[PDB]
RNA sequence: CGAGUGGCUUGCUACCUCGAUGUCGGUUCCCUCCAUCCUGCCCGUGCAGAAGCGGGCAAGGGUGAGGUUGUUCGCCUAUUAAAGGAGGUCGUGAGCUGGGUUUAGACCGUCGUGAGACAGGUCGGCUGCUAUCUACUGGGUGUGUAGGUGUCUGACAAGAACGACCGUAUAGUACGAGAGGAACUACGGUUGGUGGCCACUGGUGUACCGGUUGUUCGAGAGAGCACGUGCCGGGUAGCCACGCCACACGGGGUAAGAGCUGAACGCAUCUAAGCUCGAAACCCACUUGGAAAAGAGACACCGCCGAGGUCCCGCGUACAAGACGCGGUCGAUAGACUCGGGGUGUGCGCGUCGAGGUAACGAGACGUUAAGCCCACGAGCACUAACAGACCAA
RNA sequence: GGUCUUAAGGUAGCGUAGUACCUUGCCGCAUCAGUAGCGGCUUGCAUGAAUGGAUUAACCAGAGCUUCACUGUCCCAACGUUGGGCCCGGUGAACUGUACAUUCCAGUGCGGAGUCUGGAGACACCCAGGGGGAAGCAAAGACCCUAUGGA
RNA sequence: GCGAAAGCCAAGGCCUGUCGGGAGCAACCAACGUUAGGGAAUUCGGCAAGUUAGUCCCGUACCUUCGGAAGAAGGGAUGCC
RNA sequence: CGUGGAAGUCUGUUAGAGUUGGUGUCCUACAAUACCCUCUCGUGAUCUAUGUGUAGGGGUGAAAGGCCCAUCGAGUCCGGCA
């Protein structure tokens, strides 16, 4: 994929509970794959800011519910570093869900974004109300 | 069926044991195409800082932009080139023929050689030119040492000497350019080699850390779950299978890990200077503070502070050089808190 | 750059800033600063800060 | 239908072991095989393209995470370039585990007159030993080569030190009616592996500083104990990973294959002689080790009454003994002192205030006070200690 | 089949059961995914009424499963603390020992060799290590068969 | 303090749960402390560890043999002067 | 509403009794059954000292073929016995 512009520590793992930052009706989701990740035996696959990944509908309306749908993680409270040194890190580890063509699910996107996100997946950029 | 996975450390820097000299030895050199010149340069270690500077690869989206960048402050004074020692192309490989010496001794050498009273670098630089006729001439390297006395923070005043070659035009050019530098004094400097931007092959005598088990020396796993509590926590699984009947040298096991010679490819020189622009507030610890000839070594050098390391122009770098990055600030913070 | 809470300048290159829920940014120039404020206390009642002297 | 190869399954046999070669599955760590799953290079196509299908060379590297089940096997999910198979006493219990098989207790079903049985199910049910030899990982002492110091050489040896993927431009282009949709090359990044390092972020930090509970030293001050810090907060150095740095290109020779020239065979023919090409594979390149390489090496200087070394002394860039490195007054090697640079967070005492209380008394607030206390770092500084002095040696 | 063996011919209930071979039975719940667990069905290889059936509040170091919470169980390991380990003084065993013994790769041999054969490698001695081999040490195999053995 | 509980301390007893010296004291082992982000992904199985916790106030489901369930659950409070 | 204070009743390392898990430590042990943490019972079919009775095809047994002096699907000693 496109460069990050920032280093990340991968703060997320498969099977972990993030939040859905939007509309969709899904409040809480469940990390199942991280996609183009190969890990290594006895490694738990790691997700980070930035990464599309696989996730499951944990909580939420029950349309939603137990969905397995794709996502794109926007905050994540393990610190990445920026071009200048200077470490981000965030309140929680959320992420919005996505379409096919990578296009934000819902209409309206719950706090605040990465950057470097934003740069990366342009229509989830341009539907943030902050970016950090 | 039990998953791959790839074995535990590599078998390529072995054996793992101590290092016979402290003062790395370079095992191969650079090309010879432009210029003659001196194939390397030597310094100790300080310690690390930051420094800010500008993107200086056109092919980055970030281009002309402030950027962070960490670095080795490494004290890199004149050395003295006191010898040029030439070999001679033999049926079982290269050997030393005879070398030119000189007058001019640093006051403190004889704490390592047994500095040359008699000598003779007329008949030496004659033996030198007559195998050079003969065409058996090999190549030709400079004997160098450093000035610790020099480095206030270094202890020892006993130099270290080092055989550095000398590569660059024909070989009669580059014969006259290195009997010309051992002439004078020998004396050189990291500019009359390096300039900022080029990169550099950093070699170094690793830091030691005596015996270690299987788990930090080869990054085995440690005894997982259960197994963990029942008596083993940081021992391999086994030697090895029934058969073959003996345990291979292959496996995993304790020892000397630590001061071993590596050699650090491509790594960029940030700056070369002189003065007090790097050093640290309250010293660099362990170490001192810096104020004279010094280097900053984009990232890290193998070795511990103090220590001498060995520079070479790289041997394969996979970059264009960037000459005389911009450097916007230098990070002068104490490295306590 | 200054540290949103002790007050001193943050030495290039350094420091981490911390993206509050509501979008809000702090710029912290140490874990000291950071664990202070984690803690409930501000600034203005440490007399060791910038802030308050 | 016919001919075989293997020795992974099963069966057969009864050679070996019954004065015992510890089970299945799993795990951990190492090596290997190729009948190749991916990756490189190729041929064919019912090959437009894209995506496939079949085949060839090829074992360098990779082949991962999870849900049920003791399971092996297998079923399933989501990722993936792909999530290949097999051998090593069905590798691996003087390594681990002990869920299953298969002791002694018990229940159910079936069978039995019964004791009790079951190639049925089920709950419970133990894991010994101080390594002699050999083997390997690392560390020393001697002898050989036959005075010492310093620098080298390179027979050999090890490596995967690098593997793979995504994205951008090429390009909405070639191709195609359209749908759809490449490549060469150049770039950016990710992942796995590898080696190193700590400026940065993070952890530790029973150094240190502060708060504070119970009790004891009459109170105060200041302390001990509460498991090897009472607990809580912060945390320096160092050590670290979750942090940071680095890990080609190119040559040479080939395989499959594509060809040139070319005869046997006037033609034809990539082959028979000859030649041009061509794989992640081979060799070189690169990194690491390596004078014990018995052809036991080279160079330079110093020295054989003296070069040099060991002991000794002060110490670590070193360290389980040994070894290694540096300094030793011609000195900054260690300590003290003072600065600097750091940690904590405002000391005792006194003054004012303080809800109240006649007063006694009073938790606490402010000031004095960026205070007090403390530092595994640095600098200055010969004050103290590196003294005295011994021995080996061509 | 629309009685026959042998007296009767399974009623209430419960049921894929600690009983169900087939079997991971089928449907549903739950999970990304559930040979598990629960509910329903149930023709039950081979359930069933003091050989007691069903059912059940309370109780339980009893067997299985699910959720919240928590966490170094794990990703993936680091640093530290105390006692050992290491070096020195003193004290001072045991296991084990046909012999020889520096081995490695292959082969051969009663078919599982440090000692045979062919090669390869190999200067001696010592310190520390984790245990690959000595089909390691410890026990005249509990398994199985055999004995005109025992209980 | 509820207490013959913990913890601390007397009286009384003891330094004889009877070998020492040394090395920031390495690997490895026994006990154990703390670990960022994640949070059972570990494993036959949360085994091991951890979480919770004393007291008062509020409040409390199914079921039930009416005893119980029940400290259900959940929420609030807590010092000193 | 109070009084009352029942219970093979509850909590409880009170004393005391017991022994679930760690398959930890030990396994030429401190020990021929030990150590630590964890865990169960703790007014009763309770625990415990001393005294006393039951004896080997016999006792004793809330039954495990458990126990009867480290000895039990028939104790131990000597004899039958070479
Ligand atoms: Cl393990
Ligand atoms: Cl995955
Ligand atoms: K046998
Ligand atoms: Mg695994
Ligand atoms: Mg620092
Ligand atoms: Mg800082
Ligand atoms: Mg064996
Ligand atoms: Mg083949
Ligand atoms: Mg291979
Ligand atoms: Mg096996
Ligand atoms: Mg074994
Ligand atoms: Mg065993
Ligand atoms: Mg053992
Ligand atoms: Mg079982
Ligand atoms: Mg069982
Ligand atoms: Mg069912
Ligand atoms: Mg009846
Ligand atoms: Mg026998
Ligand atoms: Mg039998
Ligand atoms: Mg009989
Ligand atoms: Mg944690
Ligand atoms: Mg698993
Ligand atoms: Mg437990
Ligand atoms: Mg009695
Ligand atoms: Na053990
Ligand atoms: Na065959
Ligand atoms: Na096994
Ligand atoms: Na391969
Ligand atoms: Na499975
Ligand atoms: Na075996
Ligand atoms: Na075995
Ligand atoms: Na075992
Ligand atoms: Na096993
Ligand atoms: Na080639
Ligand atoms: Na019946
Ligand atoms: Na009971
Ligand atoms: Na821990
Ligand atoms: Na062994
Ligand atoms: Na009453
Ligand atoms: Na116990
Ligand atoms: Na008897
Ligand atoms: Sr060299
Ligand atoms: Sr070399
Ligand atoms: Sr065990
Ligand atoms: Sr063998
Ligand atoms: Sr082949
Ligand atoms: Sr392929
Ligand atoms: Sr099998
Ligand atoms: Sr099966
Ligand atoms: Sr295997
Ligand atoms: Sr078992
Ligand atoms: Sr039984
Ligand atoms: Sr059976
Ligand atoms: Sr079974
Ligand atoms: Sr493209
Ligand atoms: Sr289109
Ligand atoms: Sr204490
Ligand atoms: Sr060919
Ligand atoms: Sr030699
Ligand atoms: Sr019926
Ligand atoms: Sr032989
Ligand atoms: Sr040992
Ligand atoms: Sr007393
Ligand atoms: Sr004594
Ligand atoms: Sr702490
Ligand atoms: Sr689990
Ligand atoms: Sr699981
Ligand atoms: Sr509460
Ligand atoms: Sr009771
Ligand atoms: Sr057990
Ligand atoms: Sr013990
Ligand atoms: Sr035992
Ligand atoms: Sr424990
Ligand atoms: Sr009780
Ligand atoms: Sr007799």
């Amino acid at each position: 994929m496109e460069a990050l512009g920032a280093d990340v520590t991968q703060g997320l793992e498969k099977g972990s509970l993030i939040t859905c930052a939007d509309n969709t009706g899904a409040r809480e989701l469940k990390v199942i794959s991280v996609h183009g990740y190969s890990g290594t035996k006895n490694r738990h696959p790691k997700a980070g800011l930035g990464d599309k990944i696989t996730v499951s509908v944990t909580k939420g309306t029950p349309e939603m519910r137990r969905q397995v749908l794709e996502a794109v993680v926007v905050r994540q409270r393990k610190p990445i570093r920026r071009p200048d040194g200077t470490r981000v890190k965030f309140e929680d580890n959320a992420a919005v869900i996505v379409d096919e063509n990578e296009d934000p699910r819902g209409t309206e996107l719950k706090g605040p974004i990465a950057r470097e996100v934003a740069q990366r997946f342009g229509s989830v950029a341009s539907a943030a109300t902050m970016i950090v | 069926p039990q998953p791959s996975r790839p074995r535990k450390g590599s078998l390529g820097f072995g054996p793992r044991k101590r290092s016979t000299s402290e003062t790395p030895r370079f095992n191969s050199w650079p090309s010879d195409d432009g210029q003659p010149g001196v194939q390397g340069f030597a310094g100790y270690k300080a310690g690390m800082t930051h420094v800010v500077l500008v993107n200086d690869e056109p092919n980055s989206p970030r281009e002309g932009m402030e950027e962070t960048v960490p670095v080795t402050v490494i004290e890199t004074p004149p050395m003295r080139a006191v010898a040029l020692r030439a070999y001679e192309d033999t049926p079982y490989g290269q050997r030393p023929l005879t070398e030119v010496w000189t007058d001019e001794f640093h006051s403190e050498l004889d704490r390592t050689l047994d500095v040359p009273e008699d000598h003779d670098p007329d008949a030496a630089e004659e033996q030198i030119r007559d195998a050079h006729e003969a065409g058996d001439l090999g190549d030709l390297r400079l004997i160098t040492h450093t000035v610790p006395d020099a480095v206030p923070s270094v202890p020892k005043k006993k130099p270290d000497v080092m055989e550095t070659r000398v590569g660059g035009g024909s070989v009669s050019d580059r014969l006259d350019h290195a009997l010309d530098i051992v002439e004078d004094g020998g004396e050189h400097a990291m500019n009359d080699i390096f300039r900022a931007g080029e990169y550099a092959d950093v070699a170094g005598v690793t830091k030691g850390k005596g015996t270690q088990g299987p788990v930090k020396r080869w990054g085995v796993q440690k005894r997982k779950g259960k197994h963990a509590r029942q008596g083993w926590r940081r021992r391999i699984g086994n030697l090895g299978p029934w058969n073959p009947s003996r345990v291979r040298s292959t496996v995993p096991q304790q020892g000397q890990t630590g001061y071993h010679q590596r050699t650090e490819l491509n790594k960029r020189l940030i700056d070369i200077g002189e003065g007090d622009e790097p050093t640290v507030d309250g010293g660099f610890v362990n170490y001192g503070e810096v104020d004279g000839p010094y280097t900053l070594v984009k990232g890290s050098v193998p070795g511990p502070d103090k220590r001498l390391v060995r520079f070479r122009p790289a041997v394969r770098p996979n970059d264009q050089p960037r000459l005389d990055p911009e450097v916007r600030y230098v990070s002068n913070e104490s490295n306590q808190g | 750059r200054e540290c949103d809470y002790c007050g001193t300048d943050i030495e290039p290159g350094t420091g981490t800033m911390f993206v509050h829920k509501d979008g809000a940014t702090t710029h912290f120039c140490s874990s000291k600063c950071e664990n202070n404020a984690d803690l409930g206390r501000e600034a203005r009642n440490l007399e060791w800060t910038d802030t308050a002297r």
